[PDB]
RNA sequence: CCGUGAGGGAAAGGUGAAAAGAACCCCGGGAGGGGAGUGAAAUAGAGCCUGAAACCGUGGGCUUCAAGCAGUCACGGCCCCGCAAGGGGUUGUGGCGUGCCUAUUGAAGCAUGAGCCGGCGACUCACGGUCGUGGGCGAGCUUAAGCCGUUGAGGCGGAGG
RNA sequence: GGUGGAGCCUGGGAGUGAGGGCGCGAGCGAUAACGUCCGCGUCCGAGCGCGGGAACAACCGAGACCGCCAGCUAAGGCCCC
RNA sequence: GGGAUGACCCCAGGCGGUAGGGGAGCGUUCCCGAUGCCGAUGAAGGCCGACCCGCGAGGGCGGCUGGAGGUAAGGGAAGUG
């Protein structure tokens, strides 16, 4: 029982398996009826 | 005094008929046309060799009993998964790969023996 | 004659055995003692006169 | 002209905040802003601290032009970790490291 | 015009104006070689017997020189067995100035 | 009077960390992989050195061979030719003379046959 | 490991705790542990042959006179001892202070005089030695002393 | 701090010549920073001399249908430094190549030990012996304790061995 | 005859006293064992340094001071890899 | 052998190696040399280097950092790698 990892993971091989981790920036439109961002399909920030 | 090593050569082409001309009597040649070891600047790392084309496969005779009796193999990944084909089916299925396989496996390995076997183009007729 | 030719003769200080520094300096590792046993050990052996 | 706003000793793991960093690198201050109030992260109310206190800096210290800056570089360094005991069973103690980012904005004009 | 020389248990390639490095050999700098009697020209007929006689080629010696450091290091595993040593090999250098 | 580490063994595995730049992971920057890997790195060096002889002779050779059975013979016979001739020039590095002066090469072909 | 400080007691089991073995904290292994074959206090001094002393007092004043530096000199005209005295005397005796002298005489008046000159060392009669005469380049005694020097060698 | 108790038992030193220890302004809830100022020096700014290594990061150059103790030998490409045949970086392809230590008849070994770095870490000293060696004196050699002197001065002392 | 990292004498310092494979001669074993126990050789040990044997301590070749992009060979090889 | 009675030139050989013996050296702390000498026109220590000397351990030399120490030749002693 109890495993165990049977050797330290090198840095390229943990940096490898992070090539996923990056995230993506929120996805943004701008407001028909303020200057603003808002994202989509919900209700503005500024001027409801 | 360094040895000379060329700059890239233009590649030169090659047609063989390979009619009545055994196999890995053939074969050989191939091989070292290949990998260029006719030319006086051959050098070991480079692939300038001539491309080579080959007409009238199927047409390769060979001797002994090797048509009945001379298998061919292929292991997949999987249990029972070794297959055996004989020298006659794979002519009548396919031929050339017959000898395809016969220089491929008389070409060098590594990535570079892999780009060799590239530039022989076999055909039947 | 000053302090700085004062000089002792070339024989006469000959300055010793540092056993069990590098390899290669010869004693090395095991300090001469070549591989285990009584003699090998710290206390060592038992007096070897009787 | 380049105008640098660092937060030092701030009580938040490096790579966690790195990840929100990697997001507004390169980018026109404008966007940045917009960026890290819709980035759902602990990690963007930090980040977005140190741009505001970099984008004041590139103005009333460095004659800048807040309407050109981009964020030219930026990047969070690892200060020292706060380390706290964590008991476990069969009177075990393992020690968890609270950690702590040095994070730096670093503007220029475009 | 090319020749075929030995000097040092080697065999180059001279042609006129061409400087190289040489087993090293006991002559002043700036004394003249006369480089033991070649064994081709570049005109070509003249090849013959080990050497062909009569010819010789003539080169300046610029100096003596002693060649980059090798390091030459020894290991064998399991007992304890090293050894570093650095050899750099001594040489002389020759320019070609005539094929005669 | 006591004489502590100081700073003799810093510099010592400086040193050795200097001669692995360069090597992948640790073997460049952890002073026990780094030595290990010199180790290793020493005895190719000088067994490669022994065998760069070796391999360069090979290379001549094969072009050698390949030059003068575009004048119809062998490698073996064209060498009993010059054995025969007196013609211990080749050296087989001037296999340079059979890329570059092909006539002069030519020449010591017909040298050759006649034995 | 016997004089330092802590307890004698075993730090672990010794066996099944996964880690190292150990007895007492003491154990010059340990950080803080005691010392191995460090210092005690010792006692350097060993009896020379007394004729290796003698020969080697009378071969050191030699050496001076071979080369001439030594000179025997009288009364100084210098007593009561200032220091501007003997540098007075010391100039009629061609010591310009260029070359360290060594001044053997039984007169306290004149080594009181001499001492504090960066290039004399002063010293009474019977305690001449050769680890002073070498060291001075010059050496300058007077007839007595000179005396004792004398009956101590022989 | 641990232990009921006897008892165990640590870590932890350094701004600067001088606090002159950064008023004031800016971003910020503060922290922290940016200017301003002090200073010979502020990556000497108080988490403060020097500030190594492991470790983490940002930027740049070279580099990715092959398979391996990671290197080494050759050539070629790209990048850099130079007057030059020159050199530094990187690695495409080709040749070669079974980690270090330990213990063993024999280990890459699927036998021990080691996550990595830094620092601490093991042939000593006394008194005898026995050889060698450098000197002293030699049918002789030599003093111990002590006494005097000196305060990094030596002498005397013949019991004794 | 043989001047050899030969020999002999005195003395200082050791380490070793788990050997192994192979050949040949025996015993034990089953005219078994990568078995075991002796003898004479050898090699590995300590030559897991080099070439050959696909790979491989001890089989064949050969005793690696250093360097060379020179030459002759040994065993083994010379259709291509 | 050279007759410089040598510190080197010429000639011929030897120079795999574990236990282990012997021999030369490098470097670290401290002492005499030192009331000296190097040091702010920058000590020690750090970071570089493709440069010089050394078989090697190492020593130089340049640049950067550092900001108050360091210590020749020749010898002595050890908590010396
Ligand atoms: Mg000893
Ligand atoms: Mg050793
Ligand atoms: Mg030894
Ligand atoms: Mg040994
Ligand atoms: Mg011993
Ligand atoms: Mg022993
Ligand atoms: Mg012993
Ligand atoms: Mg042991
Ligand atoms: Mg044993
Ligand atoms: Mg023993
Ligand atoms: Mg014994
Ligand atoms: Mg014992
Ligand atoms: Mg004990
Ligand atoms: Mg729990
Ligand atoms: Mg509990
Ligand atoms: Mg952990
Ligand atoms: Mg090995
Ligand atoms: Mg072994
Ligand atoms: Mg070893
Ligand atoms: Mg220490
Ligand atoms: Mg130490
Ligand atoms: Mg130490
Ligand atoms: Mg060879
Ligand atoms: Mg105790
Ligand atoms: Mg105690
Ligand atoms: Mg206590
Ligand atoms: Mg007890
Ligand atoms: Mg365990
Ligand atoms: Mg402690
Ligand atoms: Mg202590
Ligand atoms: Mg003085
Ligand atoms: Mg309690
Ligand atoms: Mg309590
Ligand atoms: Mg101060
Ligand atoms: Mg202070
Ligand atoms: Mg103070
Ligand atoms: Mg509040
Ligand atoms: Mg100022
Ligand atoms: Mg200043
Ligand atoms: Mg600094
Ligand atoms: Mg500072
Ligand atoms: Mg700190
Ligand atoms: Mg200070
Ligand atoms: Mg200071
Ligand atoms: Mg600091
Ligand atoms: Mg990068
Ligand atoms: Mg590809
Ligand atoms: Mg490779
Ligand atoms: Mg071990
Ligand atoms: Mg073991
Ligand atoms: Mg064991
Ligand atoms: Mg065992
Ligand atoms: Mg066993
Ligand atoms: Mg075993
Ligand atoms: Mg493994
Ligand atoms: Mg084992
Ligand atoms: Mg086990
Ligand atoms: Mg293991
Ligand atoms: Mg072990
Ligand atoms: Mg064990
Ligand atoms: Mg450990
Ligand atoms: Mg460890
Ligand atoms: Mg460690
Ligand atoms: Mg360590
Ligand atoms: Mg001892
Ligand atoms: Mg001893
Ligand atoms: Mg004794
Ligand atoms: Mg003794
Ligand atoms: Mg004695
Ligand atoms: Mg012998
Ligand atoms: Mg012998
Ligand atoms: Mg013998
Ligand atoms: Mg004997
Ligand atoms: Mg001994
Ligand atoms: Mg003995
Ligand atoms: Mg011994
Ligand atoms: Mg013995
Ligand atoms: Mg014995
Ligand atoms: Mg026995
Ligand atoms: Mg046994
Ligand atoms: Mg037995
Ligand atoms: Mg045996
Ligand atoms: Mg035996
Ligand atoms: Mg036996
Ligand atoms: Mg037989
Ligand atoms: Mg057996
Ligand atoms: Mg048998
Ligand atoms: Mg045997
Ligand atoms: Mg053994
Ligand atoms: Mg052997
Ligand atoms: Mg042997
Ligand atoms: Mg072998
Ligand atoms: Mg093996
Ligand atoms: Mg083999
Ligand atoms: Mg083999
Ligand atoms: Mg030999
Ligand atoms: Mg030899
Ligand atoms: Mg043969
Ligand atoms: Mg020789
Ligand atoms: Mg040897
Ligand atoms: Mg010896
Ligand atoms: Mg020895
Ligand atoms: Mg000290
Ligand atoms: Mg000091
Ligand atoms: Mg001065
Ligand atoms: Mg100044
Ligand atoms: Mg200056
Ligand atoms: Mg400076
Ligand atoms: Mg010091
Ligand atoms: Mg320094
Ligand atoms: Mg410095
Ligand atoms: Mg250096
Ligand atoms: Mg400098
Ligand atoms: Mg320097
Ligand atoms: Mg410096
Ligand atoms: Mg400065
Ligand atoms: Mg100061
Ligand atoms: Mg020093
Ligand atoms: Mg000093
Ligand atoms: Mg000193
Ligand atoms: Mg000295
Ligand atoms: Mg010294
Ligand atoms: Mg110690």
């Amino acid at each position: 029982k109890h495993p165990v990892p049977k050797k330290k993971t090198s840095k390229a091989r943990r940096d490898a398996r992070r090539s996923h981790h990056a995230l993506t920036p929120p996805t943004l439109v701008p407001c028909p009826e303020c200057k603003a961002m808002k994202p989509p399909h919900t209700v503005c920030p500024e001027c409801g | 005094m360094k040895t000379y090593v060329p700059k890239q050569v233009e590649p030169r082409w090659v047609l063989i008929d390979a009619e009545g001309k055994t196999l890995g009597r053939l074969a050989t040649k191939i091989a070292t046309l290949l990998r260029g070891k006719h030319r006086p600047d051959w050098t070991p790392n480079v692939a300038m060799g001539d491309f080579v084309v080959v007409v009238n496969a199927d047409k390769i005779r060979v001797t002994g009993k090797k048509l009945e009796q001379k298998i061919y193999t292929r292991y997949s990944g999987y249990p029972g998964g070794l297959k055996k084909i004989p020298l006659e089916k794979m002519l009548a299925t396919h031929p050339e790969r017959v000898l395809e396989h016969a220089v491929k496996g008389m070409l060098p390995k590594g990535p570079l023996g892999r780009r060799l076997f590239k530039r022989l183009k076999v055909y039947a007729g | 004659m000053k302090l700085s030719d004062l000089r002792p003769n070339p024989g006469a200080n000959k300055r010793r055995k540092r056993v069990g520094r590098g390899p290669g300096s010869g004693h090395g590792k095991t300090a001469t003692r070549g591989h285990k046993g009584q003699k090998s050990r710290s206390g060592g052996l038992k007096d070897p006169r009787r | 002209m380049e105008a640098k706003a660092i937060a030092r000793y701030v009580r938040i793991s490096p790579r966690k905040v790195r990840l929100v960093v990697d997001l507004i690198r390169g980018k026109s201050l404008e966007e940045a802003r917009n960026i890290l109030r819709y980035t759902n992260k602990r990690g963007a109310y930090f980040v977005a601290k140190v741009l505001e206190s970099a984008a004041a800096n590139a103005v009333n210290n460095h004659d800048m032009l807040e309407d050109r800056l981009y964020v030219k570089a930026a990047y969070v360094d690892e200060g020292p970790a706060l380390k706290r005991v964590l008991p476990r069973a069969r009177g075990r103690a393992d020690i968890i490291k609270k950690r702590t980012s040095h994070i730096t904005v670093i503007l220029g004009e475009k | 015009m090319f020749a075929i020389v030995k000097t040092g248990g080697k065999q180059y390639r001279v042609e006129p104006g061409l400087k190289l490095r040489v087993e090293k050999l006991d002559a002043e700098p700036g004394a003249t070689v006369e480089l033991p009697v070649l064994l081709l020209g570049g005109e070509k007929t003249v090849v013959g017997t080990p050497v062909v006689e009569g010819a010789s080629v003539v080169a300046e010696v610029l100096g003596h020189g002693r060649g980059k450091k090798i390091l030459v290091s020894k290991f064998k595993a399991k007992v304890q067995y090293r050894r570093k040593k650095g050899h750099r090999q001594p040489y002389t250098e020759l320019l070609i100035k005539e094929i005669r | 009077p006591r004489a502590k580490t100081g700073v003799v063994r810093r510099r010592k595995h400086k040193k050795i960390l200097k001669l692995a730049k360069g090597y992948w992971g640790l073997r460049s920057k952890s002073f026990r992989k780094a030595r290990e890997t010199l180790f290793a790195a020493g005895n190719y060096a000088y067994a490669h050195r022994k065998r760069r002889k070796r391999d360069f002779r090979r290379l001549w050779i094969v072009r050698i061979n390949a030059a003068c059975r575009q004048h119809g013979l062998n490698y073996s016979t064209f060498i009993h030719g010059l054995k025969k001739a007196g013609i211990e020039v080749d050296r087989k590095n001037l296999a340079d003379l059979a890329v570059r002066e092909p006539q002069v090469f030519a020449e010591l072909v017909e040298r050759a046959k006649a034995a | 490991r016997g004089e330092v400080a802590y307890s004698g007691r075993k730090i672990w089991p010794q066996k099944h705790t996964g880690r190292a073995r150990h007895g007492d904290i003491g154990a010059p292994i340990f950080v803080g542990g005691g010392v191995v074959f460090g210092p005690k206090p010792r006692d350097y001094s060993y009896t020379l042959p007394k004729k290796v002393r003698k020969k080697g007092l009378a071969m050191a004043v030699a050496d001076r006179a071979r080369e001439g530096k030594l000179l025997l000199v009288e009364a100084f005209a210098g007593v009561n001892g200032k220091t501007k005295e003997f540098l007075a005397w010391a100039k009629e005796a061609g010591l310009d202070g260029s070359e360290s002298v060594l001044l053997v005489t039984g007169n306290e008046l004149v080594r009181r005089a001499a001492r504090n000159l960066p290039w004399v060392v002063t010293l009474a009669p019977e305690g001449l030695n050769v680890y002073d005469i070498v060291r001075t380049e010059r050496l300058v005694m007077d007839l007595d002393a000179w005396e004792v020097f004398q009956n101590r060698i022989g």
